[PDB]
RNA sequence: GCCGC
């Protein structure tokens, strides 16, 4: 009953440009299906980015270098604009050495087994003395979104050395989308309507994996609305209480008074407990010295109890 | 103790009766809660351990962090507490960040702004004053002023503007005479996009009466009304007339339509209906794209033509006075009083541009509607601005001086949207210097002044039930020449009347003694020719330490009578001295 | 505290406090200077016949009161006379119109009635006075950014501001540069200007990350390349907000005026993440912490790595003089410096014995007073500058 | 003060001795003046001249008997309004019955 | 969740005795010796007495006859 | 976009300058864009120069005369690459551009010469009903931030005297509920959030403590006093000659 | 870790009346929310396949403007009545039914001729109560399946009036969404708090509950995909 | 004192 769009005509003005088509659309679908695709691509989509950059002689990212012109608070910048491709792997280290005279790029980047730049002429640094020597190791890791650099605290779990510079990471490819909904071609039918999809990005990802990947995240989220339906911690509690050591005239006592563990123990009060048959003074404030060598007063007030 | 203060910012999803609180702003307020439940529920039985355990901020702290803010209220002020509602409880809401969200619809009444305020945050970490911040001084309980009886929260600015624009009419639109079956055809259709918001339409419309003794009937028909206002119409509760939607909502309006909302239905449907007020005003102005070019200021055409001949007077003058028949004060008033008329005519003119500059054709020949421009708009919804402010930026800037009190002769014959020379400039920065200083030299005074009314009433409290005496004050419309300022239903409105009513028949009483005045009492009155009711005041109770509460009239904040043990003195001296911030002494 | 017509080219009318000082404060205007015996004065353009001349007169407060002073914007031809027979002019403390003859002095420039910070305000006359006096207030409390970016729409007196403020770095026998570094630069001074004997280079070493009154950062980055010539007065390095030389003390936003969803209610401002992401409006803070070992009568007080009573881990972050390595992240109550005091105990008690006995020679009787990072407080550590007395053994740091 | 002779005048009409009861003229002050001589001294010392009104309260050896809002806010007491209306209700009950 | 009062306030009406009853009820409910008599949604005692006042099952002359009940039965 | 601002706020101020800056930097990041973009396809120096001499030579009768004739090519070259982001025009303060001029800047960039564009909305797709007013404002960062503003206290250290909490940040001090707060508290009736503010979170040294055992423990008791002020207060007036004293 | 999104767990439904649903989704991560509810919103007001009358053909004055006879209500609002009635039509493009009445009471649809075919979800549903006091009213109107709303703008159906004057120009109101809404709340799973919560408020006039054009709405956008989802599949 | 509301 409803036609379907097919990815037609697909055309790449240049390395960073490119068009996307889909012919066949119905009166009102071009609109939805553009929207939600620019969304899906804008939001999120998979790619490479500059996690940290390990510097020979530098300590922090507020210091100086002799004999190159910048900072290393601008060498991380413009590391940060990096554009990589890794395939298979999500950990690769990217070694840079050079020494000379000049303007540093990303084309004397070691070449690694599986490393595509995309752009070559991305300069990095700038060398000014003859004698002067740059060499840095940097770390490229595969992402979704935006991820500060201040966020994460997992990576303090192991302590790391004084000269790792953290940078932030941006791992989307995509920069800029738009769409335009035209006339189709189509005369047969009566009124049908056609999609154009223009994006930027920077040379990460190819144009009609992107429209793949967004669309099978659209419609794996999709997915759920085709079927609705749907219409006493601590361990030196709960311990037995024979672990006390107490006196045996004590031990038959807590047996007939209902004492089992050592939690029920700590929720009675003083003067009802004294009550109890053939208790004692003397034995009372022994069974107080024995949890008070545990640190846990008489008395104490919990909210529920299990039976273990 | 127990007090924090950030900075404050909006938040627009938020209820009347909830705010925005940082998550580390908490967990520092609430740290004897938190050692408490983690204590009772057993997850640490020292307290050296819960305390431990906070300070290294474990997931369950936070789980018992938003299990403890639950239900406790909290009570946000603002720094200069002018009156009573400066310092109100709302229920925290958790949220990431370091400022606090403040809900737009209590700025007005916190006089808050958010270009870099700040509140300071209380706990009322008692039973009895957890009761009393949600039972008295929660944001929903107080939404009639202690001053004057007018409603305190009300929509302004943006939903202001949102709701105007919504409730407009074109002569010519997508759509024309179409019926549609009720409110939901209609937004089906503008979201559809097969109709305009200000299309004149025809829609069935559901309507109900409270005519009937605590009883509510049923009535419907057909009306003719635009596609927006058949989308506004499902938001106001049942109960309510149709002739209220009906208008162009310029923040006038809606206050009115909340009052009677107020005075017809309740409390809980006010709330509920400002909160729905709130969200489509704001949803439909950011639908509008209402936006401020340099297009929009247009300057009249016949505004060189008038500066050319008031300065061709201006020379005619000047030539009479170099002949020698009149004296300098002469002349001075009558250079003033042309240049003034000058400006009034070259402002009229302006305006009449500005009003009615929108000419689009209809199905037959052409006509002439209330303009679309965007100033125009903001300014005749009330949202933003007056008549002087659009005068100043696009009519003549007019004349000013206030160097010693006295005017220059000539005038600043240009605006803001065309440039000002050196001169004229440096003759506003006296206008500028004068208001500015006296705007930081009169707070001394007006506190002062608050201090001595408040100490000089401090101990009045309603301490009785009714005197009984019969004496009273006489109420009479204010008159003053050939204007009246204040008729007798604002004069008399919720007071008690000291003797019986006599309409102009004579031996025919009206309302007996000692009876409580209301809306339908004061509409009875005007209804016939009363001009003068004799009513019982505060200094005529007669009873000691104290003041009886029939003496007193209505509460303004609540509609009902005023009960025993009310602080009146207190609110009389805020509401008195809380205006003279702005009074120009 | 009234502005007075006499203000006219001394002081600014528009640049002053808010609340207790508004009109005892007061700013120069760009023109005006002081006369020999203490009064201010302004210059004005000497009108002869009908043409203005070139020469400039300073006039005061009594001098101006009695000629007649034209308007600076006040047509003017080719030869210097006035294109129009009736010009607005001051005569004393008014205004009105007089005669193309009756002149006498003329204006020098339009900024004359304006301070330095209200000259940075474009579209100053269509601004109301008031706000554009909160406008000029505000702009001095702007924090520099991690990048500077110049203005769009500037005025053309951020060149006078950057370079007469002495944040840069300006060349004074310009030649050639020689040698350039993120932290120097050496000019290679040409022969045409040079002091006989000795030869002579000019050297200019930039102030790199350093903490200012406020507690931001003031940094000198160059802006020449390599080998490329330079005159005097050339700008050689922008300090803090300056960009080639220009006063930039903002960054340059696209705006769209439009009410979003009440998002930008009263006087909000919406912002997207794009803005976040570039890092712009970041700001780097400094901090200065000091601790001092000072003299007791129980004894000398001394920095040590090692602190009695104190886990391995507080240590990790201490060398081996007690001191933190450059460029470790502290963050909390982190400890920075190792000291401890001396306590006072001449009578040794069996108890005391014993516990020396099982322990250190001290057993911990000397007191820790270490310097620990204030809480909420967290950064890199930049620089330490450790300062020792005569006679004293020198730190090994 | 007004509530005095109103109080002490009905007390004389009450009895065979009407006459007794004096006629008074009533007297206006300002917001100032009629602060400063309230009955008790408690309040109107923490307003304006305290040396003032100290001195002259301690010849005449009055009492303040915490009768209104502000001298229950400086000792920390329930003030005699809202909530508190009704505890101060019940303390006066029990100082009459001793 | 009671987030308006007002029928609660017309129950018994000064807006100034409520909150003594409902303070002295969750006294009652929370120290001890007392269990709700509405549905606890897992809220608080406070407002569990604000609703239990607005159902018109508790008011101060039936907490009297039930302290008097309490006291004559020890 | 990257910012989004209010309309409402532009009449009631009075500020013009908002507007035509918005303008006037829309014209010259047009040109800025053209420049770039003619930049990107590597087009000959000829037509760039030519491009940047016409841009140069705007305005009606500007008295700024930079020639491009004289310049070196690579120092156009520079130039250019220099005007990428943006044109850096400048107007003095109290003659500048006018209407008119800022219109044929916004029209040599090929932009709309009304100064507004049409926007669309971003979640839902749909256009705005109005044109939008969209151009380039310079926007600055004042030295407030909630780094330094937000602050929480619910026990600290007490003065020796008075026994009150210690006031402002850096000392962990508490919030201070002045008089008119005292007085509104009083207007609203609430006695009871009253007495617990002027007791037991000030001056009651035994109050403090016990409410903080009630709270730990779950009572939400008060158990009020006498605060320490009234105590101090009674030691200075009894340190005069003067006898004052709490009768029973 | 990478391409792997968040979905939704624990759907709330709110069942009113027995049209009336309100339909809560979470956790969605942030951004998904809008683009769901907007894409669903837009395929159910725009685009659904339904049936309704879109012909009215009264016995006697044919008019837009008509005096009626005196039946006590416009013809006006006697079209407004015929166009919110809901027919479930089974198998049939198009189908003609007429009805007559007489005797003092309202007419209801119910009154109308019942086919096997036709459906009429609303029957009590009145057109008229009869011409005041006794008279008679044939009609006979015509209905037939469509998509969308499709207003009566112009017929270009048969030639001249012909055809207007036997359908009047009813707007055609195919797809059964009388109603759609949705708001995007903020919700948190544990240490993340950016995610959204979808809340979708729906009215049908019948024929259909809601969470079944809910469901359509969604199979024929997803499906919709399938050009580009179909090879690159999990399974 | 300087600044913010
Ligand atoms: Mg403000
Ligand atoms: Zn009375």
């Amino acid at each position: 009953e409803f036609l379907k769009p097919r990815l037609v005509d697909i055309e790449q003005v240049s390395s960073t440009h490119a068009k996307v088509t889909l012919e066949p659309l119905e009166r009102g679908f071009g609109h939805t299906l553009g929207n939600a695709l620019r969304r899906i691509l804008l939001s999120s989509m998979p790619g490479c980015a500059v996690t940290e950059v390990e510097i020979d002689g530098v300590l922090h990212e507020y210091s100086t270098k002799e004999g190159v012109q910048e900072d290393i608070l601008e060498i991380l910048l413009n590391l940060k604009g990096l554009a990589v491709r890794v395939q298979g792997k999500d950990e690769v280290i990217l070694t840079l050495n050079k020494s000379g005279i000049g303007p540093v790029t990303a084309a004397d980047i070691t070449h690694d087994g599986d490393v595509e730049i995309v752009k070559p002429q991305h300069v990095i640094c700038h060398l000014t003395d003859e004698n002067a020597s740059i060499s840095m190791r940097i770390k490229v890791q595969r992402g979704r979104g935006y991820v500060p650099a201040s966020t994460r605290i997992h990576s303090e779990e192991d302590e790391r050395p004084i000269g790792r510079l953290l940078v932030d990471a941006c791992y989307s490819p995509v920069e800029r989308i738009a769409y335009n909904v035209e006339a189709a071609r189509v005369e047969q039918r009566t009124d049908l309507d056609k999609l154009v999809i223009e994006m930027e990005t920077n040379g990460t990802i190819d144009p009609e994996e992107a429209i793949r990947r967004a669309a099978t995240i659209l419609a794996e989220q999709l997915e759920a609305f085709v079927d609705l339906r749907d219409v006493e911690f601590d361990p030196i509690l709960l311990r037995p209480v024979d672990d006390l050591e107490l006196t045996v005239r004590s031990a038959n006592c807590l047996k007939a008074e209902a004492i089992h563990y050592i939690g029920d123990l700590v929720q009675r009060t003083e003067v009802e407990l004294l009550k109890t048959p053939n208790l004692g003074k003397k034995s009372l404030t022994e069974i107080k010295d024995v949890l008070a060598s545990r640190g846990l007063s008489l008395g104490m007030r919990l909210e529920n109890w299990p039976p273990a | 103790d127990y007090s924090g203060r950030s900075v404050i910012t909006v938040g627009p999803y938020l209820r009347l009766h909830q705010c925005g609180l940082p998550k580390k702003m908490a967990l520092e307020l609430f740290k004897p809660f938190i050692y408490g439940k983690l204590e009772l529920r057993g997850l640490a039985t020292t307290i050296k351990a819960a305390k431990k355990m906070v300070e290294r901020e474990e997931a369950v702290v936070w789980d018992i962090l938003d299990e403890v803010i639950r239900e406790h209220p909290v009570l946000l002020n603002r720094a200069p507490t002018l009156h009573r509602l400066g310092i109100q409880a709302f229920e925290p809401v958790l949220i990431e960040g370091k400022a606090i969200q403040l809900h737009p619809l209590v700025c007005a009444a916190y006089n808050a702004d958010f270009d870099g305020d700040q509140m300071a945050v209380h706990v009322p970490l008692t039973l009895e004053a957890q009761l009393e911040a949600r039972a008295l001084m929660m944001s929903t309980n107080n939404i009639l002023s202690p001053a004057n009886g007018e409603p305190i929260i009300v929509p302004s600015q943006d939903v202001v503007l949102g709701l105007y624009y919504m409730t407009r009419d074109c002569v010519n639109a997508k759509g024309e005479g179409m019926v549609l079956t009720g409110p939901k055809e209609a937004e089906r259709l503008y979201r559809s996009g097969l109709a305009s918001l200000h299309a004149r339409v025809k829609v069935r419309i559901t309507e109900y009466e409270k005519d009937a003794n605590g009883e509510l009937v049923a009535k419907t028909s057909l009306k003719d009304t635009t596609v927006g206002r058949a989308i506004l119409w499902m938001i106001v509760p049942k109960g309510l007339p149709y002739s209220i939607v009906n208008q162009a909502l310029g923040k006038k309006a809606i206050s009115k339509m909340l009052n009677t909302c107020y005075r017809i239905l309740g409390l809980k449907p006010t709330v509920i209906f400002a909160d729905q007020i709130m969200y489509t005003g704001f949803a439909y102005a950011a639908r509008s794209g209402a936006s401020v070019g340099i297009d929009d200021m247009v300057i009249p055409e016949k505004k060189h033509e008038i500066i050319s001949e008031a300065e061709a007077e201006v020379a005619e003058i000047q030539e009479q006075f170099q002949s020698g028949l009149v004296t300098a004060g002469e002349r001075y008033n009558k250079v003033i009083d042309i240049w003034a008329a000058a400006n009034d005519r070259v402002s009229k003119a302006m305006m009449d541009n500005l009003q009615t500059e929108t000419v689009i054709n209809r199905d037959g020949q052409e006509e002439k509607q209330v303009s679309f421009n965007s100033i125009y708009m903001m300014a005749d919804s009330g949202a933003r601005g007056s008549a002087a402010q659009i005068r100043q930026l696009a009519g003549m800037r007019g004349l000013m001086a206030k160097p010693d009190g006295s005017i220059i002769e000539t005038p600043i014959t240009a605006n803001f949207r065309e440039g000002l020379n050196v001169l004229q400039y440096f003759i506003s920065t006296h206008g500028a210097r004068k208001g500015l200083a006296d705007t930081a030299l009169k707070t001394a005074n007006s506190g002062y002044l608050t201090r001595r009314l408040v100490d000089v009433a401090q101990d009045l409290v309603v301490t009785e039930d009714d005197c009984g005496t019969h004496e009273g004050i006489m109420m009479t419309p204010v008159i003053e020449g050939g204007d009246v300022k204040e008729p007798l239903r604002d004069r008399v409105l919720g007071r008690v009347t000291a003797e019986d009513v006599l309409k102009p028949g004579t031996a025919d009483i009206l309302v007996p003694r000692n009876t409580l005045l209301h809306e339908q009492w004061c509409d009875l009155l005007e209804e016939n020719s009363v001009d003068a009711v004799k009513v019982r005041s505060v200094v005529s109770c007669d009873t000691d330490f104290g003041v009886c509460a029939h003496c007193y009239g209505r509460d303004l904040a609540r509609g009902h009578i005023i009960n025993k043990g009310e602080a009146i003195g207190v609110i009389a001296a805020q509401s008195i001295g809380e205006p003279g911030t702005q009074l120009t002494m | 505290r009234d502005v007075h017509p006499t203000h006219y080219g001394r002081v600014c009318p528009i640049e002053t406090p808010e609340g207790p000082n508004i009109g005892l404060i007061n700013s120069l205007s760009v023109y005006a200077q002081t006369n020999e015996y203490g009064f201010l004065e302004t210059p004005y353009r000497k009108v002869t016949d009908g043409v203005v001349t070139d020469e400039i007169h300073y006039l005061s407060a009594i001098e101006e009161g009695n000629y007649v002073i034209a308007q600076a914007n006040s047509n003017l031809d080719e030869e210097g006379h006035f294109v129009e027979d009736l010009v607005t002019c001051r005569s004393k403390g008014e205004s009105s119109l007089f005669s193309r003859d009756q002149v006498d002095y003329m204006d020098v420039s339009t900024q004359q009635v304006v301070s330095v910070g209200a000259s940075l305000i474009p579209f100053l006359e269509h601004d109301d006075a008031n706000r554009a006096l909160m406008g000029a207030n505000m702009q001095r409390q702007a924090v520099p950014t991690l990048r500077a970016d110049k203005p769009l729409v500037g005025t053309g007196m951020e060149r006078a501001v950057a370079v007469d403020s002495g944040v840069t770095a300006v060349a004074k026998r310009g030649g050639v540069v020689q040698y350039v570094d993120a932290s120097r630069i050496v000019i290679k001074v040409n022969e045409d200007e040079m002091y006989p004997g000795e030869a002579g280079i000019d050297i200019y070493n930039l102030t790199k990350y350093t903490r200012s009154n406020q507690n931001t950062c003031i940094n000198q980055m160059p802006c020449v390349s390599l080998g490329e010539p330079v005159e005097r007065g050339d700008v050689l390095a922008d300090g803090p907000s300056t960009d080639l030389g220009e006063l930039a003390l903002g960054q340059n936003m696209r705006v769209a005026f439009m009410p979003w969803n009440g998002y930008n209610f009263e006087d909000s401002i919406l912002v997207s993440e794009r803005v976040v992401q570039e890092d712009r409006f970041t700001t780097i803070h400094i901090q200065e912490l000091a601790c001092v070992s000072r003299d007791t009568k129980l004894g000398p007080e001394e920095i040590t790595a090692d602190i009695p009573n104190v886990g391995e881990a507080a240590l990790s972050k201490l060398d081996e003089s007690g001191i933190v390595y450059i460029g470790a992240e502290v963050t909390g109550g982190d400890i920075l410096v190792g000291k401890v005091t001396p306590k006072g105990e001449t009578q040794l008690t069996p108890e005391e014995k014993l516990l020396r006995a099982i322990f250190g020679e001290k057993a911990s009787d000397v007191k820790d007073s270490s310097l620990r990072v204030p809480n909420g407080v967290s950064g890199t550590v930049i620089d330490v500058q450790v300062f020792t007395r005569d006679g004293v053994e020198k730190d090994k740091r | 003060q007004v509530e005095y002779s109103r109080v002490k005048i009905a007390n004389r009409e009450l009895e065979a001795n009407g006459k007794v009861g004096a006629t008074y003229s009533r007297d206006l002050l300002g917001i100032t003046k009629a602060s400063l001589a309230t009955e008790s001294f408690i309040s109107a010392a923490s307003f304006q001249e305290t040396t003032r009104v100290l001195t002259e309260a301690a010849v005449a050896g009055k009492r303040d008997e915490l009768r209104g809002l502000k001298e229950n806010v400086i000792v920390g007491r329930l003030i005699p309004a809202g909530t508190g209306y009704a505890y101060h209700q019940d303390r006066m009950r029990r100082r009459a019955a001793g | 969740a009671r987030v308006t009062v007002q029928d609660a306030v017309e129950k018994i009406g000064n807006r100034f005795d409520l909150v003594l009853v409902a303070a002295r009820r969750a006294r009652q409910m929370q120290v001890g010796g007392k269990d709700p008599l509405v549905p606890e949604e897992n809220d608080k005692t406070t407002v569990i007495a604000l609703r239990e006042i607005e159902e018109g099952l508790i008011n101060n002359q039936i907490l009297d006859v039930r302290e008097r009940q309490e006291q004559q039965e020890q | 976009v990257d910012i989004v601002l209010n309309p409402l706020g532009v009449p009631s101020r009075m500020n013009i300058g908002q507007i035509l800056e918005t303008h006037l930097g829309m014209a010259a990041k047009g040109i800025g864009d053209k420049i770039n973009a003619m930049l990107k396809q590597q087009q000959e120096v000829a037509k760039l120069r030519e491009f940047i001499q016409r841009a140069y030579d705007l305005g009606a009768d500007v008295r700024q005369k930079v020639d491009l004739s004289t310049f070196s090519d690579e120092e156009v070259m520079r130039l250019a690459e220099n005007l990428r982001k943006g044109m850096p025009i400048a107007t003095p303060v109290f003659d500048g551009a006018k209407e008119a001029e800022i219109k044929e800047l916004l029209k040599l960039g090929d932009l709309p010469t009304s100064g507004q564009i049409r926007l669309y909305d971003g979640r839902t797709g749909e256009q705005f009903e109005r044109p939008v007013t969209v151009g380039y404002m310079y926007m600055l960062k004042l030295n407030h931030l909630v780094d330094d503003k937000m602050h929480a206290r619910s026990t600290g250290s007490y003065s020796l005297v008075t026994q009150q909490p210690l006031g402002g940040k850096a000392q962990f001090g508490g919030q201070r509920f002045g008089e008119m707060e005292v007085w509104a508290l009083e207007a609203y009736g609430a006695a009871y959030t009253l007495q617990e503010m002027l007791t037991v979170k000030s001056d009651d040294v035994n109050g403090r403590t016990k409410m903080y055992k009630n709270i730990v423990d779950g009572n939400h008791q008060m158990e009020p006093g006498m605060p320490e002020s009234f105590n101090v207060l009674l030691k200075e007036i009894r340190s005069l000659g003067i006898n004052i004293e709490l009768e029973d």
